[PDB]
This record gives C-alpha cells, structure tokens and sequence, in this order.
C-alpha cells in the first residue's frame, strides 16, 4: 500500500492557484550556468521572492475548463523542482540551488512560493461515495486511455462532490451508431475496471491518482460510482 | 460532380465555351448564353459510358 | 495413451523412474506408450502420465497501440511595400 | 491563407498586406491486435507489408531482402498460478516508408517495444510509450518598426508551432483457460 | 500467386526468388480423446503487391497469424485479430474570420476522416472421424 | 451415428421466418468493443429485444425462391451466434455477451428472438419415402457439386412432400447434346450415390444434411427416390 | 483561400484578367471591372470537385 | 511446480544440494520438477 502511495507522491506536483502567480510570476533566468534544469545548480530569478521566501515551487500552467456557462479554468500548477533554496543578489535577482523532481525548469519559467502539503498513506483504503459523479480532463500526460494509474484532474461540479466523496469507479462512454437503421450514434457508458484515489485541494479541482484495472479510458470520460 | 461516374458540367461548359458560344454573366442573377454546341458533342462523348 | 504428452517425453519420465532405483514402446501415430516393466514403476509412471497429460492453457493477449497527434501552427507575415518613395519592408 | 491588402497609388504607392495562416490538426490512431496463445509457447500476429530489397550481390549472396512494416505481436506467455502471466512480448508498429514507394532509399518507420512483464489477467499495463512535445517559436522583426506597439504587429513576423505526438502501447491478457478449462 | 524475384547473383546464387501472396492454412492437428484438437496452424492472408505489378520494388502485404491452440470440435475461437481505428481531424481557419460564428464556417476548412479497418481469423475443426469411423 | 448427427448439429443454424424480423430487425451496433464477432464480448443493440428476451438468435437472410408462379422466397435465417445474453441499458439499447458458433456477427447485423429447437440422433436410421421429389437450391456454401455432406434447402413442393417423407436419393440432371445430328441437348437425370437426412421446419423449407456418396451435385439438382 | 478544398479567387481574377476584362483600381475605395468571362469558365472548372 | 523458476534451474539447485554432501525429473510444460530423493 505504501508503495502505491509513494508512486502518487512521486506524481504529486500539481497545485492550485495558477491565477495568483499568473498575476505575479517570479521570473527565472540565467546563462551563467545555462540550464533548463539542475540538481543543486544555480539559476537566477527576479521578484520579491528573492527577498522573501527562500524555497519555492516551480509550476507550469495548465487550465481545467469546467462549468462552460461559467467558462472557468482552474489551472494546474505542475511543480517542476522538488525544492530549491536561495541566495540574494542585488537587482532583486536571486541565485538558487535546485533539488530537482523529474521536471525540467525552463530557463524562462514562472516561479511560485513554496507551499508544503502533508500527504499520508492513510488514503490507501479508499473513501468511496457513489453520489459524486463527473467527467475527467486535463491530464499532464495528455494521452487518452492512460492506464494502470495516472494523475487526473476531476471536474468542478465533480470537484464539489469530491469534497464530499473521495473514491469512484471508471466509466468510458462509447458512441454506438445505428449504421444500418438511422446512422444515429448513441453514447453508452461502459463501466471500466479500476478506481480513482482522490486528494482534493479545495478552491481547485481534485488531483487523483487513478489505478486503472486494465480499462484504457479517454482523457474525457465519466468518473462515477 | 458525381463520383461513381463523375460529372461536373461546369468544366463541360468551359469546353463548350472553347467550342464558341457567347456566355455573359455580370452578377449571379444575370447570365445568358447562345450558340452553344457543347451539349450534343460533349455530353455524347463524356456520357458515352 | 498420452494425447497431451509426447510419447518420447513419457519415455524420458520412465527413464527418470529407472533413475529412481523395464521395456518401453512408443507409438507415434497414437502417441501411445506401452511399457512392460515392474508394476510399481508402471503405476508411478502412470501417475506422471496423469500429471503430464494436462491441457495447455491458452490466453488471449490484447496489446493496443494508441497514437495521438495534436498540432497547432500559426504564421503571420506582415508586409509594407512602397516603391513610390522606395520604402519597402 | 489569409491576406488583407490596403493600397494607395495616386498620391503615393503604399501596399500594406497582412498574411496570416492558422492550422490545427488532431489525429488519433487506435490499433489493437489480439492473439490467443498456448502456455509457454510463442505466437505471432502480423498485419502489414514487406518491402523487399533487390540485393543480388553477384557472388552467391542473393539477398532479396525484405522487412514488413506492420503491426505485430510476438508473445511468449508464462502462466503463474495466481492468474498472472509473465510474458516476453515484442510489439511492433511499423509503417511502410514513402521513399520505398518512391523506389529510392526506403526509410521504413518503426515504433517497437520488446520486453517481458508480469501482469494479472484482468490487468493492463503500459509496456512502453513516448510523448514528443515540440514547441517552436519564431519572431522576425525589422527593429525600428518592430519596436512600435501598434506597428510591431505590422512589422513582426511571428511563426509559432506546437506539435505534440505521443505513442503508447498497452497490454491485457485474458486467460482462455477460464473457458478452456470449463471446455 | 507467387511473385518471383529475378536475383541471379552471378557467383552461383540464382535466387529466382518467389513468395505467394495467398490465403493459406498450414495445419498440424493433434487429437485428444475428449473430441478436441490442439492444432498448430499458420493462417496467412497475403495480397499481391501493386508495386510488384509495377515492376518496381514490390511490397507484398501479409496478414498472418501462426499459433497452436486447443478447441473442441464444435467450437470456434479467434486465433487472432486486429482492429485499426483511425481518427483524423483537421481544422484550418483564418483567425479573425474563423472566429466569427456565422462566417467561421465560411472561413474554417474542416477535414475529418474516420477510417476503421479490422481483420480477424476464426477457426473450427469438425472431426471427419465422426464420419470416417462410421465409414 | 451420433457423430454424424453432431456434424449436422454443428450445421443447424438456419431457421424459418426471415420475413418476420425483416419487418422487425433488432439492430446490433457498438464500437466500445468494435468486433464483428466475439465469445463473451459486449455488443449493443437497439430494439424491444433488449427489454424482453435475454437470449436471441443472430440470423443472416437468405432467400429460397420456389413456386415461380407464386414467386415466393421462404428465406434462410443463418444463426450466427450459438447464444447470447443481455444486460439492459437506457436508450432501448442493450449490452450482450456472445457464445459464438463459427459465424461472425456483422457489427451492423439483424438480431431475432431465441428459439431453441430440440434435435435428436434418432433421425440417423432414416425415413425414406420415394414419392417426395423436388429440386434443391440455396445452400449456404453456394458451391455447386458439394459432397460428403452439406446443409441444403429442399424446395417448397418438395417441402410438403418432405412433410410426408424425410429421406431421398440424389440425382444430378446432365444435358446431353446431339451435337452431330441436331445440336439439341436433352437433360438426363443421373442417379447419384448419397442420400439426404432431412429435418423439416413446417411453414418453411426442409433443412437437410445430405451425405454425398462421392457424387458431386450442382446447387440445383433433383432430389428424388 | 480555403484549405480542405482551397480557393483564392484573387488569382482566379488574375486568370480572368488573362481572359480579357477591363479592371481598374486607383485606390482601395475605387475599383471597377467589365467584360469578365472568368466566372463561368474558371469557377466551373476550378469548382468542379 | 515452479512457475517463477525454470525447472532446469531447480535441477541445478538440487545438484548443489548434492554437492552439499537422488533422482530428478523435469516437466517443461508445467515447469514442474519431481524429485525422488532423501527427505531432508
């Protein structure tokens, strides 16, 4: 059980509040050691973040567009470095060392403050509430039908239900066409083996490491129970 | 134009214009052509199948 | 008669039986082995035959390939040309 | 694609054109071959075409070379008691080369993963996959006019292309003994 | 039909190569008492290459599954099969005019192609001994 | 004897009343598992059949045109699946599992209700009544001269006689031309070794597994005795 | 111009000008053309698809 | 029966057992080894 949690923990880079630092990005640059990633290497960056918080989380911006009438994207902040620490340089720039977590940090990337969140392996048994039902979108993978497990972003109405219920089963809705009668195609949900483990960041969507029991489901599919 | 036995008589009209009729069209509502010999020859051969 | 087991394999099993501590005949067409030998070895070989003549388990293997390509390309060429006063970018 | 022209000629000849093209393409290919194999035995499925090479080297080496650009599975499943299989599977998706159709030097394209893995019958894993993310940005600008905010757009030639292609291969084995034993 | 290759390599290697693009079955059935057969069967469906007819470099097309399976006489199984699902969508649009709802259709060039081809091979053995034993 | 009957039983897929479900086909479709056949696989289908009978018989439509003055085709319902069972889905569609009997089920095929008929090996000794005499047509094989055994459809006048008499001998009628006298060709019946075992579905034709003793007879030939 | 079935009738107007009509345009507001035979032939063939 | 271990490998293990200080049978299809030898 702990190892499954460890895999998710390896996948736990996506955080909320893309809008905040879209409004105030901490700008990284530097050719003294011209890298787009490093472990303990020196990058420089401009912003008060140099003056303030020594650590920080490097996040690339994804967008999760739900509530089409409200047409809101609550984005995805993919955490690039595992961690980093700073030295202060004049000019409001900083020189930081980088503990890297598999994600290259674009030399011209956006930096955000460090926000440590505690995750436990106590989620492993599951918290299954069926009422929660919603679609899935915006996987970092971007690939439809991803299987075995993956970090998925459940939708917003689905997100509030998620606030109620953590665990749900997989459904892939497939359209069946009445080719020889009408040509009309009716989408039919197909319950798929495999369930999601969901960790919810309120005020954002739910970051869920879903374990797929064989069934490969499209980027958009019905998570329900 | 068809496809099983494709036919687009617009180009056939082009071939007829090559034959020599007078075709005038200043706007989509207004057009007129005379002295068209394209139908009897062009249709016969093209439509021989 | 061994349908699921090759007769030569059964002969090898009997050879192993001999190694444990005796005439063997193999019929290829029927894959049937006739052994004239001590009763106890005969019975043990029979049990080995029972184990060996087990249906091989077939499995349906389904490996699927998914390819996704998304491409967005935008190109804008902006042109300002005047030869009247020879200004053209 | 798209062009806007504004021209003056009488007072001055000034021709100002804006030429813009936007292309979006989404392609999805889903190919699934299913093979039923006996336990511990190799089986193959092949679908495609074998380009040959006429290489009759005169001294006794006639290589009428060939190689099939095909979807194929070469599987060697080993069944464990707990309803799992460790299988050595070669999975190849190869597409017939254009240059071969050109009768030039034919570079066929191969996407193939070969590996041995353990899975339960009801379980699918990614034998392998690759995501290729192409991000290209090109800006071309006359410096003085490019500097102008309202005219830089009219004097900055921008080409931005994002092409991302990902290929992934899954696998699931359903033991046919479940039916074969009952049969 | 067997396309040949004229490969007379001068030093003693005349490979009048050939290979037949054909439907074929190569079967080696083993009969078990309980009216079943475990058979090693090579099933090939190969189509004669166009380029061969072109007298260029001929890529014949082969769909062949070779495997050994156990079935009862009255039973058919899928020796193998493959489904190829092609989904292609292409949208081309001048940006400003494409944006317009009523004119985007008049300024968005759409090509959508769905091609799905599936090939599957079944097999059923009917023991002829049922008649041959009575005969 | 039982094995001969078992071969026929393997060939017993053709049933009566093509017209009924031509008027009311149960429409099968589905790309969730895009197959034209399966064993236990899931297909979907539209029709009340989903609501009603869980099993059903998948039949392709052949036509047996007899009584040219009446010009009637009593068709052939070739049973594709051995059996199948259903689950019910909304939209009047169903999701079924398929016990397959050698016949691929076209993804856009016609489904008909399941009609189990009891067949016995007691027909093996034969029921030979000579008076029954009629032509043969519409074999699923479609090949002329099929031998050893085959599923044949005896004609309608032949069918009523069949209702009287089950067994008959094979006759192949061959035309002999007076090439060097008149050029006129006279058809002569040639009695052929081999006889038909006939199972009759009244209100339809007779489904007969004929054992051919060597003689290869055309799709249309005289079955008589 | 389109792309799925590309069409840019500006060059078609060029082809028409080859046909022989009078086209005059001294400024973007002012233009005028007469005796244009390009639409009936050029459109028919080009648009045959 | 050894599913994860090749029967020949198990035979080698038994050979090592013999080296420590005796009939071995290998079934390839089931990968099952039957040994008639001292209990220890």
């Amino acid at each position: 059980p702990l190892d499954k949690i460890n895999s998710f923990l390896l996948a736990n880079r996506i955080v909320d509040d893309e809008k905040t630092f879209t409004s105030a990005p901490y700008i990284v640059a530097g050719n003294a050691e011209r890298i787009v990633s490093g472990t303990g290497d020196r990058i420089y960056a401009r912003g008060k973040f140099a003056d303030g918080q020594p650590a920080y989380g490097i996040f690339r911006q994804g967008k999760v567009y739900i509530d089409p009438k409200t047409k809101e994207v609550l984005g995805i902040n993919a955490d690039d470095i595992g961690g980093g620490e700073v030295v202060a340089t004049e000019g409001d720039v900083a020189t930081l060392a980088l503990t890297r977590t598999t994600q290259e940090v674009r030399l011209g990337d956006r930096l955000f403050p460090t926000e440590e969140r505690a995750v436990n392996s106590t989620f492993m048994p599951g918290e299954p509430s069926r009422e929660v039902k919603g679609e899935i979108i915006d996987v970092p993978r971007g690939v439809t039908q991803i299987g075995q497990f993956d970090v998925v972003t459940l939708n917003r109405g689905q997100r509030d239900g998620l606030a109620e219920g953590n665990v749900l089963a997989i459904y892939k809705v497939g359209e069946t066409v009445r080719d020889r009668v009408t040509g009309e195609s009716v989408k039919i949900p197909d319950e798929r083996a495999g369930l999601l483990m969901v960790f919810r960041t309120y005020k954002k969507l739910s970051y869920a490491l879903v374990l797929m029991a064989s069934r490969p489901l499209s980027v958009t599919d019905r998570v329900q129970n | 134009s068809g496809y099983g036995k494709d036919g687009n008589i617009g180009i056939k009209d082009e071939d007829g214009m090559n034959c020599g009729p007078i075709a005038g069209s200043c706007t989509f509502p207004t057009t007129g052509t005379s002295k068209s010999p394209s139908p009897f020859v062009d249709l016969g051969a093209k439509d021989a199948t | 008669q061994v349908n699921y087991a090759k007769a030569a394999d059964i002969a090898k099993l009997f050879q192993s039986v001999t190694s444990d501590g005796g005439s063997i005949t193999v019929d290829d067409r029927t894959n049937s082995i006739i052994a004239y030998q001590p009763q106890e070895r005969l019975d043990e070989l029979r049990r080995i035959v029972s184990q060996l003549d087990i249906p091989v388990r077939q499995v349906m293997i389904e490996a699927r390939i998914v390819e996704a390509n998304v491409g967005y390309d935008k190109s804008l060429g902006v042109r300002w040309g005047g030869a009247y006063h020879k200004g053209n970018w | 694609s798209g062009i806007g022209i504004g021209f003056i000629t009488d007072n001055i000849i000034l021709d100002l054109q804006l030429s813009a093209m936007e292309k979006t393409g989404n392609g999805e290919i889903v190919s699934q071959p299913k093979v039923v194999t006996s336990d511990k035995e190799t089986a193959k499925i092949l679908k495609g075409s074998e380009v040959p090479y006429q290489e009759a080297s005169s001294s006794g080496a006639t290589s009428t070379s060939f190689k099939e650009a095909a979807l194929s599975l070469e599987v060697t499943p080993q069944i464990t008691p707990d309803n799992r299989i460790i299988v050595e599977v070669k999975v190849t998706k190869d597409a017939p080369d254009y240059q071969n159709m050109l009768n030039g030097v034919p570079p066929i394209n191969k996407n193939e993963v070969n590996a041995k893995i353990l899975v339960n019958d009801g379980e699918t894993i990614v034998i392998g996959g690759v995501f290729s993310n192409e991000q290209s940005k090109s800006v071309e600008k006359v410096p003085f006019l490019g500097e102008l905010p309202y005219l830089g757009r009219l004097f900055r030639r921008d080409t931005v292309t994002d092409r991302k292609n990902e290929l992934l291969v899954f696998l699931t084995p359903r033991i046919m003994n479940n039916q074969a034993i009952a049969i």
